[PDB]
């Protein structure tokens, strides 16, 4: 069992008002079943898209999800992961600055 | 050089339940896609048919098919019978395919991770346990190696399929291997936890190829503290690269990331803050 690592990140330069897309890369995880949700307030985006399962030549496992979003001043986004390596949710927020 | 590879993995869980999921890339690059959902393996370029006529990918297809039926049962039947554990759960990862040098030279590999980790290879004729494996994988290898209508098919993939097929890969996908997406670059900064020091972070989005070079500097001099992330995907297949540089307040005036790609010719990025 190895804990997933996650990275979250935009792919355009984040402005506000201007639609953008959210990047949520979950690596490191053993076993391969995971589930990842990503997150507008505190509540699950409907449409968010899931790269194919791979794994890098050290057999670390990684898995892309992203989704569009549009940035504001008010809005949280996060990425929430469910792994079977830890006892509860993983949740790491997106934070332009970062 | 770019590595040639089918990644397959395939999650055993109780008696009825398994799915065998793979894809394949040439460099970073996804060419194919196998659901377990799916009876056939899709495209996912123009290109990933390379070379082959019709009729060779087709056989190459169908045999993909039998092993995936045929992979599942074996696994299934050796754990049941010599695993001196529980026969489930299984986790197996499979990467084969062959590195391209250039000049028509290959080098061919076919590597089994078994509960996340390296556990089998394939070299000259038989299968073979790597060091660290667990010690009774050696009666299920002796099982599989009996099997020399399977070992010559391996054999054929590792000497001829895999470093002709991605050779006509490499040549039918040259034209995208080689694009050229420019890099974006932008700034921001964090506070630390102590007082008058912060952390600039330049990143960098939308390049490709993956080769790039991020510094940050004042004027002549690159700053050394210059702390280069992890290459992340995009979902386009270009990629994110972020650089970190911890500095004193009052130091980042007149700092610039530099940002050396080959999309942009000679003409670096240079953003101060
Ligand atoms: C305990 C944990 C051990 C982990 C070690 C894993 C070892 C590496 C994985 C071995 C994969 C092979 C699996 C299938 C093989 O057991 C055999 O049944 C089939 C069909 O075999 C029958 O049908 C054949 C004709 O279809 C032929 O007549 C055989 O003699 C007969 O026994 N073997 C094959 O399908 C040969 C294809 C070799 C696999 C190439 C596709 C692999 C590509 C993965 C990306
Ligand atoms: C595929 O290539 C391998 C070499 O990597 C060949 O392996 C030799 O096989 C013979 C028996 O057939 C052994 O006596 C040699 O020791 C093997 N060489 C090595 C370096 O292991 C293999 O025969 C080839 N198979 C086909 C079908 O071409
Ligand atoms: C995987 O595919 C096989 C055959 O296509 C099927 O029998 C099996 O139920 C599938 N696994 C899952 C988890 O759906």
């Amino acid at each position: 069992q190895k804990t997933p690592q996650i990275q979250v990140y935009s792919r355009h330069p984040p402005e506000n008002g201007k639609p953008n897309i959210l990047n949520c890369y979950v690596t490191q995880f053993h076993p391969p079943h995971i589930e990842i949700q990503m997150l507008k307030n505190g509540k699950k985006i409907p449409k968010v898209e899931m790269s194919d399962m791979s794994f890098s030549k050290d057999w670390s496992f990684y898995i892309l999800a992203h989704t569009e979003f549009t940035p504001t001043e008010t809005d949280t986004y996060a990425c929430r992961v469910k792994h079977a390596s830890m006892a509860e949710p993983k949740t790491v927020y997106w934070d332009r600055d970062m | 050089n770019y590595t040639f590879r089918c990644l397959q993995t395939s999650s055993f869980a109780n008696i009825s339940w398994s799915r065998t999921d793979s894809l394949i890339l040439l460099g970073d690059l996804q060419t194919h896609r196998w659901s377990n959902d799916s009876a056939i393996i899709s495209f996912t370029k123009p290109w990933s048919q390379g070379k082959l006529s019709n009729q060779q990918w087709e056989k190459l297809q169908h045999m993909f098919q039998v092993y995936r039926v045929s992979f599942t049962r074996d696994i299934q039947e050796l754990v049941k019978m010599m695993s001196p554990k529980e026969d489930y759960p299984i986790e197996i990862q499979l990467s084969t395919g062959c590195e391209m040098y250039p000049g028509n030279a290959s080098e061919s590999f076919f590597h089994v991770a078994f509960q996340g980790k390296y556990a089998v290879r394939f070299r000259g004729t038989s299968w073979q346990r790597v060091l660290g494996a667990p010690s009774w994988l050696d009666l299920p290898i002796k099982v599989l190696n009996a099997d020399q209508g399977t070992s010559a098919t391996v054999q054929t993939l590792l000497n001829d399929t895999w470093p002709q097929f991605a050779r006509g890969l490499l040549e039918a996908g040259k034209s995208d291997l080689e694009k050229q997406e420019k890099p974006v670059a932008w700034l921001s900064s964090v506070p630390s936890s102590a007082h008058g020091h912060l952390q600039l972070v330049c990143h960098v989005s939308g390049f490709y190829p993956k080769p790039v070079w991020v510094m940050w500097m004042r004027g002549d001099q690159e700053q050394q503290g210059t702390h280069r992330g992890d290459f992340l995907p995009n979902a386009d297949e270009t990629w994110y690269l972020q650089a970190t540089l911890d500095v004193e307040a009052g130091e980042e005036a007149g700092l610039a990331c530099r940002v050396k790609h080959s999309s942009l010719g000679g003409q670096d990025i240079i953003l101060y803050w």
